[PDB]
């Protein structure tokens, strides 16, 4: 029964009593379901410590990964240049996935293609399937570019891009002249953000490696900027601005800032801004080349180092503090231009702000997990803060950055307790936060799950989760923060101080109980 | 050595033209252990010369902030105008125990709400109104206190009449007290007044009572605020040892135990500065003898629990024995894991009264030297309490400038400074780690064996933290 | 007992069992504590309409105000202005809990003094104080300028201040040419908003009333702007931001964001930024005067139209799409200046994240409270979004705004269930919210209490608060946040819609009980 004055959606139309007898004689009656003393013996077994050992030697099952394949980071790559079209050779399944995942995670059109290839062209290939689609998507939408990437089915069979491209032009489907730029990205090697880079190093090779008799290093006085898969508007944007305050010339290549930040003004834009063909082709009279996550962008650099001749900074992402300065240190000297007071002052903002937070940020403990860069620079910016980080994760990592990883904990005395794991799914880190209890996690959308497993066995073992990084679903307009630069450590400092806030003020809410504590200044 | 200290201080009243340096130069002096009587170097409890920026607060905050406010079961009317309970409530942290807005009203705020025709006209009438309105919407108050805030002792309003005839109506308790802030030169005064205000309406009504069972190990905790919980550790700390804790006021008070406080066999004075009057009239009407005592560091608590147990029969003393044997291995641990990490450390204070002299005790207890510690509204026998403690060749100051605080750090260089929120911020922003001494920065308790640890833990985190490496840029 | 390992703070260690036990015997010995049954009696009765009729009917008694006395805005406005001293004429306990007050919101050191009179200046006037202090004040903080605010001490006793200040120049306390402005701010009428109104007219006055023959109106090319009473960084940012885009000339008046947001760099700086006093000589030359604040600034308003004879602008706050949108359309139509394309977009962007958000913000029920000018921007923005503001709160509004308020109301559909209240405070919002309940609150700390009074009711009783205005103290760094134009909605709306969402997670967390509507996307 509903009521017009007050209609109830799902929660909690379904918890009317009606609904609660439909459901009980259901499961009484059809599902021979398991008693619920087996339930929940099984999962206190799942949370003990035996359960870890089990589950930590798992070899070949993989339970909630947190990575996803190259073509997704290929498709956000071809997304950042000026009216580029990522085209994707291969089945029209994954292109609806990579699309579904982004609108979620964006709130934002995003244009991708596929020849659709389907059996028959499993078996005899995907060329007369190319040449259909590049002729088909220019005359549609026209693109100025077409940036072509590949799926697990054409890496699988040996399609060979370039000969098919050639073919197509040869033929007449497109015109000769018109650039299409392409990159093998098998989903069975490496993640998405080996797909980013893949997909930048196809883009810089097409624009370059043919046209480089001309070009003198330090010629157009700019500072290429690559930074890689960044799914934080924010961070491109206080990269700009940041260069602009020092009055730096710059190259951001591969900016996707305006295509996912487009106005509601009655039309829609399928191309909006990007970088431009004229900044490929001038990238490599640039003074130097600087990769934001150079954790991922090492074919970027191989490529950049062995044919544009620029010797790239050894630089970690900047973020935190002292990482930020680094970068704005070496950027000053590469570019001779002093840093300006208003950086000095934005830098003394962020040092009053963790001055005022040390307090109520010092000793607690976090269970973080994401992309190798972005979870190195969480690493430095809570050592820096007195956090202690516990349990490190990265499913998509390696044992160089593993390395690295422990040299920066080791230099810090509040990585003691700190363990850095690569290869491991959220089920080890639902383990984890089990057997050795957090104060809080960082990551996205597919950690609150594991908060919920928390709350099953208690109140007082819930870990609550902070959602900083890719994707996040259940909240709205998240991916316009900033988590690099000085903002972004702002940004962060704020969220973790009033995460700890409001768990603090969530337990003290009890009258008579738990209310003494329950403080109007913090 | 003194030489310079005396140098830096000359230095720094430089700047005060005529009179203003004759007159701060009396409260700033050098400590010399030797010397009993503070006065023939030092000068307090006197009026703030203008327009320097003192710290000292009003007698409205000593009486309703300090003295009245902790009393759960009672309601507190701010007597005026919106600003001072509007700026005075729930901003310290006097915790208890009891269900707000029903059986408490510590964090509440009740004010008259003084308007241009109140002023004119008078507030009396009004004050009727009030008392007839909280009795009839919150009818579990145990007693109404009316504090009055500046205007209503300027506009000459005669409030106890008001009070002792609703007292008649109702049959209700109602404290008048004339706390206006014009009275006096700080809080003192405050604490003089809630004090006198206690004695003459709240003290003496069981004087002709004996149902009370009395036992020969009855005590009474005056002048313990909880502040975060420190009554409650000092508490269990001597329930522990067999005395009965009859009467806690005003932190986690009730007006029941100070109506029984009378009945007790000893006074345990924490705070002497603010309970002072009390104590003295306690001993000398009902005749109840009271010490001072120090929970603040495992030295000194194990010294005050002897003393405590020292004029009581051989299990007390015995009982003490056993309670320090059983807390002597963690404040032990406390200071193996947190002495090697804060040895040798500098320490300066400006908090208020008797905290600046008593936390000397556990700071020295972590190896942390104090070369400075003042108070804002002290009288002279504090000071006469401190020259003991302090140690030799250290600045004393009184009604502490900004300006003065500022140059004389700035001079001095401590690791540490711990005073109040209108000075966190402008010695964060030097690079020295500060604490707030009274609102433990938000932390607590640290009073009694179980307090040592935060305390040692909240020193670690400010004294060490990374944040106070990075104040300069390194392009700069 | 206390493990060194795991040091407990007053939350959880006085939930040990001594410690219980230590509390029980106290309650139970000593205490006279009322019996729990009529304890939970006594609060049923607070939460039903019975108690709600009772308490309306207050006339005497103010429980929980929402607002302050006139000196601290006095304190604030004279904050606003380059090397500016407040001083305050009467108790140094009023100066203390003003910097207490302003420290706990803004966490930054905030410069006031005092000439502390006590009761000898009640018999014989405070002239003595008045020249001591200036003279002490001017000689020990060299300020530019000391701004004189009154206590309500000097305000009974009706202390000349313009006498005082004279007489101190006459016999050699200042100088003659030393800038000492000054305003009466008497506490018990109006509220601090009104004290920051007087503080601005007085120093207007000061500066321009001998000096209006040579001014002519227009002849600078420049917009005044004047804020009022502001505790939001990010709305003095923007407001610049947004003028300087357009490229129209502005003089901000009392513009305080420096000195509360100095950088923390190892020295302290007590004056910093703030209006200069040749713009504020200037000011009469302008081409007009906007206000942001007006239904707080109505002295200001009188004087800048009687004596600069500036047509001021009927121009609501600039809050929300709407009255932004006026704003900048006034702004333009003022300065010749077209609005340029990055402001175009930008509302775009809001009116996107809007198109996102409003399948969750649409009819939600808020509780809101404030001052006046932020309230009703508040409702005008949640009429936007197709919320529904039920209970609309002001202390310190009056009559005329609160027949603005309902006309604005009337405007929409939305504001059938609003009733607006004026001059009742937070005991009456506790009462409305447990008799006629929304589905959160919008206000500052205080209402904090409220909430865990609804949770003792019962979990379908509560009311979350969400902390938007003045003060804000069991929270870091929200006075960076933005209220005012798109951004400053843009964050309004984050916050909202953030707020829901994670109300939602909340009530959906149990396993097996409500976990079929703990979706991964939202
Ligand atoms: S009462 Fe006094 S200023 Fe003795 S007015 Fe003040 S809760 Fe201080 S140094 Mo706040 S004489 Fe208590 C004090 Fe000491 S409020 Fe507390 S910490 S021991
Ligand atoms: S059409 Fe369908 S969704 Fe596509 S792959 Fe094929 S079954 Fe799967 Fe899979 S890992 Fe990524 S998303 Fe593909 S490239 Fe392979
Ligand atoms: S010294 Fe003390 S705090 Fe000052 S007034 Fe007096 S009792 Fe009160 Fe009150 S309303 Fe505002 S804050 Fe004052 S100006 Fe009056
Ligand atoms: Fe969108
Ligand atoms: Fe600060």
């Amino acid at each position: 029964s509903q009521q017009v004055d007050k209609i109830k959606a799902s929660y909690p139309l379904f918890l009317d009593q009606d609904y609660k007898d439909m459901l009980a004689k259901k499961r009484d009656g059809f599902e021979e379901k398991y008693p619920q003393d087996k339930i929940d013996e099984v999962f206190q077994w799942t949370t003990t410590k035996e359960y870890q050992e089990l589950n930590f030697q798992r070899e070949a099952l993989t339970v909630n990964p947190a990575k996803a394949c190259q073509p997704l980071g290929a498709v956000l790559c071809a997304l950042g240049f000026e009216k580029t079209m990522p085209y994707v050779h291969g089945s029209q399944g994954c292109v609806a996935y990579f699309r579904s995942y982004f609108n979620r995670h964006f709130r934002e059109p995003v244009s991708c293609v596929s020849d659709s290839m389907t059996e028959d062209a499993a078996v005899f290939g995907g060329q007369q399937n190319m040449k259909d689609g590049l002729q088909n998507c220019k005359a549609t939408y026209k693109p100025d570019m077409i940036a072509v990437s590949t799926t697990c089915m054409a890496e699988v069979i040996g399609d060979d891009l370039n000969a098919f491209i050639n073919n197509s032009k040869k033929e007449g489907f497109i015109p000769d002249e018109f650039p299409v730029p392409f990159a093998h990205t098998p989903s069975f090697v490496g993640s998405h953000v080996t797909g980013w880079d893949n997909m930048f190093e196809g883009i810089a090779r097409y624009f370059t490696l043919k046209s480089m008799d001309d070009k003198v290093v330090g010629s157009n006085k700019k500072i290429n900027i690559v930074p890689g898969f960044e799914t934080y508007l924010g961070n491109f944007r206080v990269i700009k601005r940041m260069l602009s305050e020092m009055g730096v010339g710059y190259s951001l290549l591969s900016d996707p800032e305006e295509v996912l930040d487009t106005p509601a003004d009655g039309q829609f834009r399928m191309y909006a801004g990007g970088t431009t063909q004229e900044e490929m082709k001038d990238a490599p009279n640039a003074l130097n080349t600087v990769l934001l996550q150079p954790w991922h962008l090492e074919k970027t650099k191989k490529f950049v180092e062995g044919t544009w001749k620029h010797e790239v900074p050894k630089l970690n992402i900047p973020m935190g503090l002292d990482w930020t300065d680094e970068f704005l240190m070496k950027v000053s000297e590469i570019s001779g231009q002093p840093i300006p007071a208003s950086l000095t002052k934005e830098r003394g903002r962020l040092v009053d702000m963790m001055t005022d937070s040390h307090t109520w940020l010092h000793g607690k403990r976090f269970a973080l997990w994401g992309d190798p860069d972005f979870v190195m620079g969480l690493v430095k910016f809570l050592l820096e803060l007195g956090c202690e980080p516990v349990h490190i994760l990265c499913h998509n990592g390696n044992k160089r950055w593993k390395k690295a990883v422990d040299a920066i904990l080791a230099a810090s005395p509040y990585g003691k307790n700190a363990t850095v794991y690569i290869g491991k799914d959220l089920w080890h880190l639902r383990s984890l936060v089990f057997t050795d209890k957090p104060d809080f996690m960082i990551g996205n959308s597919y950690g609150k799950f594991i908060q919920r497993d928390t709350l099953h066995k208690g109140k007082e073992f819930e870990v609550p989760l902070i959602r900083i990084g890719f994707p996040i679903f259940d909240r709205h307009h998240l991916h316009r923060s900033t988590t690099l630069g000085y903002e972004g450590a702002m940004q962060i400092l704020t969220t973790l101080v009033n995460s700890i806030l409001e768990r603090l003020d969530e337990e003290t809410r009890g009258m008579q109980a738990t209310d003494y504590n329950h403080d109007l200044v913090r | 050595s003194r030489e310079e200290v005396e140098s830096l201080i000359q230095e720094v009243l430089e700047v005060y033209p005529e009179k203003a340096r004759k007159d701060r130069n009396k409260h700033l002096a050098v400590n010399d252990p030797a010397v009993t009587q503070s006065k023939k170097c030092i000068i307090s409890n006197k009026k703030s010369q203008p327009g320097l920026m003192t710290i000292r607060g009003c007698a409205y905050a000593g009486s309703k902030g300090v003295v009245w406010g902790p009393i759960k079961d009672m309601i507190h009317i701010s007597h005026g105008p919106v600003g001072c309970g509007q700026y005075s409530r729930a901003g310290r942290r006097n915790y208890y125990i009891g269900t707000t807005g029903v059986n408490a009203f510590v964090t509440m705020n009740f004010t008259s709400d003084f308007q241009e025709k109140d002023i004119v006209f008078g507030g009396d009438k009004k004050l009727a109104k009030l008392i007839d309105e909280v009795e009839t919407l919150f009818p579990l108050n145990k007693g109404i206190s009316v504090q009055s805030e500046c205007p209503i002792g300027l506009i000459g309003d005669d409030i106890e009449s008001v009070s002792k005839v609703k007292g008649a109506e109702l049959s209700k308790t109602i404290v008048p007290v004339r706390c206006e802030g014009f009275r006096g030169v700080s809080q003192s005064l405050g604490h003089h007044i809630a004090n006198d205000a206690v004695r003459d309406w709240v003290l003496g009504k069981r004087d002709e009572d004996t149902t009370f069972a009395s036992t020969p190990y009855d005590v009474a905790i005056i002048g313990d605020y909880n502040i975060g919980g420190d009554a409650w550790s000092s508490r269990i700390l001597l329930e522990e040892m067999g005395l009965r804790c009859v009467a806690q006021w005003s932190g986690d008070g009730s007006i029941s135990e100070i109506e029984l406080t009378p009945k007790v066999k000893l006074n345990l004075v924490h705070c002497y500065r603010s309970m002072n009057y009390i104590s003295r009239h306690m001993e000398e009407k009902y005749g109840i003898p009271w010490m001072e005592y120090n929970f603040f560091g495992p030295t000194k608590t194990i010294e005050s629990l002897r003393a405590i147990a020292a004029k009581f029969d051989e299990s007390i003393q015995k009982k003490c024995e056993e309670v320090i044997a059983k807390y002597k291995p963690e404040w032990e641990a406390v200071v193996a894991k947190y002495r090697p990490r804060l040895e040798g450390k500098r320490v300066m204070l400006y908090i208020g009264g008797l905290r600046p002299r008593h936390v000397i005790g556990a700071y020295e207890d972590l190896g942390m030297e104090v070369v400075g510690t003042g108070y804002e509204f002290a009288h002279n026998d504090d000071y006469d309490r401190t020259m003991k403690e302090m140690g030799d060749s250290t600045l004393l100051y009184d009604d502490v400038t900004g300006y003065e605080f500022e140059e004389f750090v700035k001079r001095i260089k401590p690791d540490l400074i711990g005073s109040g929120i209108k000075e966190k911020f402008i010695f964060q922003k030097m690079g020295i780690p500060f604490r707030e001494m009274h609102s433990w920065d938000y932390s607590g308790p640290y009073h009694g064996f179980d307090g040592f640890a935060i305390f040692a833990r909240d020193m670690d985190m400010t004294l060490n933290n990374p944040c106070w490496k990075k104040l300069q840029a390194p392009w700069e």
